[PDB]
């Protein structure tokens, strides 16, 4: 079926950067609003949210920090994480939308997401 | 400022001291100040497809042999 | 033919007349010459008092100094010419006043000083405050301080002394003074006192307000601004110094309802 | 003078032929398309011709209106976190399929747009909760002003940019737009860049995408539901519905064949055999 | 006779000049803008210009209405000790930021006005209670009347005061209001003040905030749920929308370029670097 | 007491004994006393903005030396 | 963030007077509306409410005995307590608003308070 | 009356305008305006190419600097240009080709400069040699430097390598670089830029040559020489400098025969 493919976590120590990838595996005619999300304990979280181009939301936490670009192009997005914190420790997905600018879990699919692990000192 | 135009009748129904026959009238009046508010007309016209159909520049004649 | 020019001209009105050799033409504010009310127009109906030439003639207020750190300034009218002669005592007479002016601004240097000053000329030249804390809290006395003027400011320093605030106005240039950027000023009548062109500027201003006739005491119809475009420099020196001074005639002045005088309280 | 709802040419009685006159001879390759009449093949009676192309005039043929889009909202818990929301859309036609096709046997267009919207709404999770009449906000941003950011920032109170305040329960919404094109009629097709990529620049800066410009860029539509937060959560659709008036119409192409992909005219690996199988001696 | 409506002017076709004219050279000090054309530094074509202003004239800059306030009510847990349930709203554009930056552009204005109301209601704690529809009462108080004190008391029953009914669900309430200001037009800034200290007064009993008159007083609106108390809570949020008809401007000014503070020309702390960073040599 | 006037017509229909051409006009009624209850006409006047593009006293002639 | 601090607070006499004041520590350009509050148990009562000026209003206990004022100008409000009562005791607190002539206890943020206490004899 | 004046003038050709407030009126070589072909005086028989105002406009060569020891500087025309926008291109890609040109030298200063430029417009400016060994031998690179244009010298200075002549021009100042006494250069029109008077020099030369039309590439017509009357001089200083810029826009130029284009070896 539909795939998307996120890459890019990994593990670092507080205040660096990272750069999460998250590309479909064929192109998608109708997916044009894409998402990130995250989560630790047993709640997920929404991080950003990203429409063809160039209108991109944030949240109450990773605004400043984090800046979501991607393709007008391509069907895919990237997280751009600056000044990581420890807190920021979580698993980071993927989703495409349609036409929506707003985010709510409740996407369909779920592909596999990518752990950033964050170290304190 | 009322414009009053004529309907094409399919229909009849068995009159003509009313309906029917003595051509039936339809009244339109625009309200506002923009054009683009107005309803269509569909009181549009024709044209020959020639342009189309008939590109050549050297007029033709159908009964003629087309090279010549 | 005779040698009439845009540069050279003469102003005179009731026993003062001004000389200019490097003028840039003049302006008549919204291209509308001062004027009485008009009986359609009028509104107190009292017999007004037109002081004539008694009052409308050219008062010289006092001269202040520009420098390298000169950052601007500003007078309010009909404020600034409320001590000059007739003109002040007819405004404190009445109840009611309008006035219409013509403002002079002089300055001259030499072919080898450079500088740009802008004259300009706002209607409710409203200017803000230095608080952070309170809003529209300038005093009668700070928001008028007659002829001597006030000045702008390159940098906004908010009073922070909540005890006793100093409850004056904070004007700053680029904004001048009101919060809107300078370099759109040039919607309001002006002109530009640009020292290799011209040494002076003359601004013909009618009575604008949205009243027929208003209280002069309380309400100050016009605001002049002067700001320096382009800073003063000369030769290579590191602190020339020229004069600026202004020459404001009231115009076609009238009042209505007199009474004893008014006796404010400026300080 | 020939309008629409003329009846077409009568029938003229023709007889039998023998002569040097060539009607049936033709040349396809002079890239015209005989005109010819049945009276020009066979034997004809009189015929008084009352039928009219009335209803295949342009006018007509886009007389309908069309789906665009479906724009939809979203209550959470309570805010828990969440305060986004609401949708934006950014207006184009080109995400059916319905409407797009139609709108591409012609090269270049000039319309007057009335837009018509039916909003819906519904409950989610079984609840004795009750949930007032809603007002939706629908508001055109066009491009350039600013895109809301929160559901409840500056950009709501709308001092310039047109707003429908739609009440639920009654009349779907309706508006009327005028030719607002950049040029002299809209480009359904734009065979060239945005930018030139120059040689003393880089590939990246003077890079874009084939086949797009400003000539369509209209701006978008941003729905929100004015009433506040409610306890129970309602799901609010808002489905959009063009109809080209007072339209014009220049060079025809030929209907697209198969499936759409995207916005451009490119197409999809397996989407590529709009015929079925049909022997040529079979009737 | 020149309409807003009408075309502007040809670009007249021009030639090569050798010439004493000297178009080009002017000296901005006058006070003066050149008014130049096209074709007065380059050659130029003949063009038959159709562009118009017609959407630039003062009635169509001002021709959306725009939020000005929000106006809200609450219901508690029973009386309880509380009977204070209603919204009383002190009528000043100078509330909001984008309709207030759009009236600065000038000194003073004369318009009519229209006033729309768009009313919004719902739940607070999930319930299985249903209210029936309200009506909401909007009443003028003009500087002078009685301001209402209890939710029930005489001040509601409005022997000369407007008021507005407005039922629940029905297309939003609107009203007109004349030219209402007590000058020969509204005064968008007041440099002065309401009172002339004396010298012979105290400092207290003659001061006055700077800027403020009564020319800008127009009393407030007062708004109330009609209907009786509930058993189960509804807030409701009324938004005005003003929009400014058949009006006249006098004397530009430079659009308000930092963040507005207060109902004053005051401004804020770290709120004045408008402009961003771009070097001089750089497109 | 109807007050019939012109619309501008931008985009228009492929007619011309009807719509587009024939001069399209729109009507209009008042219904109330005040004149305040009136919609906006839009059909307003232009001005040369010599007022405040050239408020000087002796008339501008831009082929002519600004200063003389 | 926003900061609103009361004083003024004391220990009186049954009969005796106070006066309350309450300033932001910066200007607001919103909170138009100011109101008192109060509380002794665990639960609060609304004192009284003051828009900018001169519109007032009061509660069927603290009518009569008490006033506010406040500055048109300065985003402050003042309580003048007369002829208190043993009853009156409580801790006082302040609140901005918006356009909010009513009262509920429904706000954001609370200060700290000022005690009140009246002696009785 | 309007104060127009033979020092003031603006020019305006294509997409560019040229303005001067010290200029010393303007010359119209040999009173002959720039004409297009007559039909009368024609000759090569196919429709000619009219660029107008694609060519027709100003364009500025490379700037060069005059300090006390410059000798003067020159230039040929259409060769300075031939590397000018779209009338360098319709140049190389026709056979024949004619075109008059407005010249405008430009040179400012202060009032406390001196010193006086003569602006020769020549036809058929042919120049001497550097061989005292073989005549007529300036080869076609040297004979054509472009934009940059070339020197007069103070001084002759014979070419002695026989093995690889320099093959250049050795044009002498007095000798206006032809053998002929500068004093008398004044037959040609021309303007001289005196620094105390004006700023600029406005030369309209005609098309001028033996044939109603001719090649551009092998045959220049016109060529413009600047030489220093009167030395570069300023306070009291050992080395002022001062540039010079010229600015060419060709007029009613046209062309026959075209072809494929010509690629010339310039080096
Ligand atoms: C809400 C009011 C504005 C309605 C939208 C008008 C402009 C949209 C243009 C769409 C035209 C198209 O994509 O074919
Ligand atoms: C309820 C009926 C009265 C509507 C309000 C009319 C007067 C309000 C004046 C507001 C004008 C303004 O502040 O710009």
């Amino acid at each position: 079926q539909v795939q998307l493919q996120e890459s890019g976590g990994g593990s670092v120590q507080a205040g660096g950067s990272l750069r999460l990838s998250c590309a479909a595996s064929e192109y998608i005619p109708s997916a044009n609003c894409m998402r990130w999300f995250r989560q630790a304990p047993k709640e997920r979280e929404w991080v950003a949210s990203v429409l063809r181009g160039g209108y991109t939301w944030h949240a109450d936490s990773v605004k400043g920090r984090f800046t979501i670009s991607g393709d007008n192009a391509k069907t895919a997005a990237y997280l751009q994480m600056n000044s990581l914190k420890p807190e920021d420790t979580a698993i980071y997905y993927c989703a495409y939308s349609n036409t929506c600018p707003g985010a709510s879990a409740d996407f369909r699919s779920w592909g596999q997401g990518t752990q950033v692990t964050v170290s304190s000192h | 400022g009322a414009q009053v135009s004529s309907q094409k009748v399919g229909a009849h129904e068995n009159s003509n001291r009313a309906y029917g026959g003595s051509t039936i009238n339809y009244t339109t009046i625009n309200y506002y100040r923009d054009s683009a508010s107005n309803a269509a007309s569909k009181q549009d016209f024709s044209q020959d497809p020639s342009k189309f159909t008939e590109p050549i520049k050297d007029v033709l004649i159908k009964t003629a042999p087309m090279l010549n | 033919a005779c040698g009439y020019s845009d540069r050279v001209l003469q102003l005179t009105l009731g026993n003062s007349t001004i000389t200019t050799q490097e003028a840039a033409n003049s302006v008549v504010a919204y291209g509308r010459w001062p004027e009485y009310l008009r009986d359609s127009e009028a509104n107190p109906v009292d017999q007004p008092t037109e002081p004539d030439v008694a009052a409308c003639r050219f008062y010289t207020l006092d001269t202040v100094s520009w420098t390298k750190e000169s950052r601007g300034w500003w007078w309010k009218l009909p404020d600034a010419l409320r001590d000059m002669g007739l003109f002040g005592q007819n405004m404190y007479y009445h109840y009611l006043g309008r006035s219409g002016y013509t403002v002079h601004v002089q300055c001259n240097a030499s072919k080898f000083h450079q500088g740009a000053l802008g004259v300009f000329a706002v209607p409710e030249m409203c200017l803000a405050g230095d608080s952070n804390t309170t809003t529209m809290h300038t005093s009668y006395q700070n928001a008028n301080p007659g002829e001597k003027g006030g000045t702008f400011t390159g940098t906004f320093t908010p009073d922070n002394n909540q005890t006793s605030p100093a409850r004056r106005f904070c004007p700053v240039d680029y904004l001048l003074g009101n919060g809107t950027l300078l370099g759109n000023a040039f919607v309001f009548p002006h002109q530009i006192i640009n020292l290799r062109t011209n040494n002076c500027a003359t601004l013909v201003l009618p009575y604008v307000n949205s009243l027929s006739i208003d209280s002069m005491v309380k309400h100050n119809n016009w605001g002049i601004a002067i700001l320096p475009l382009a800073p003063l420099n000369f030769a290579s020196e590191s602190s020339p110094e020229i004069p600026i001074t202004l020459t404001i005639a009231p115009m076609c002045c009238e009042f209505n309802g007199l009474r004893n005088i008014t006796l404010p309280r400026l300080q | 003078a020939a309008t629409s709802r003329d009846a077409l040419p009568n029938t003229e009685a023709s007889g039998p032929t023998h002569s040097k006159e060539i009607p049936a001879l033709t040349a396809v390759e002079t890239g015209a398309t005989n005109p010819l009449v049945p009276s020009d093949t066979v034997q004809t009676r009189h015929v008084v011709q009352h039928r009219s192309r009335s209803e295949s005039s342009i006018e007509s043929f886009f007389a309908r209106g069309a789906c665009v889009t479906i724009m939809t909202v979203d209550n959470p818990a309570s805010t828990t976190n969440k305060d986004k929301l609401f949708a934006v859309w950014k207006i184009t036609y080109k995400d059916t399929v319905q409407l797009r096709r139609k709108l591409e046997f012609f090269t270049y267009s000039r319309f007057d747009m009335e837009l018509t919207f039916v909003v819906t709404a519904n409950f989610t999770e079984t609840n004795n909760g009750h949930a007032l009449n809603q007002v939706y906000q629908i508001m055109y941003v066009p491009p350039g002003a600013p895109v809301p950011e929160k559901w409840d920032d500056y950009t709501w109170q709308t001092s310039s940019n047109p707003s429908i305040f739609y009440t639920y329960g009654t009349a779907p919404a309706r508006i009327s737009v005028p030719y607002v094109g950049i040029s002299n009629a809209y480009s359904h097709f734009y065979d060239g860049f945005s930018k030139v990529p120059l040689k003393d620049q880089s590939a990246a800066l003077g890079d874009s995408l084939y086949g797009a410009a400003s000539l369509n860029d209209f701006g978008i539509l941003a729905v929100r539901v004015v009433n506040d937060h409610n306890p129970t959560k309602v799901t609010s659709k808002i489905r959009v519905y063009l109809k080209p008036k007072h339209i014009r119409v220049w060079c025809p192409r030929p209907p697209r064949a198969v499936a759409y992909y995207g916005p451009g005219v490119d197409y999809k690996d397996g989407t590529l055999t709009p015929l079925s199988t049909k022997d040529l001696t079979t009737y």
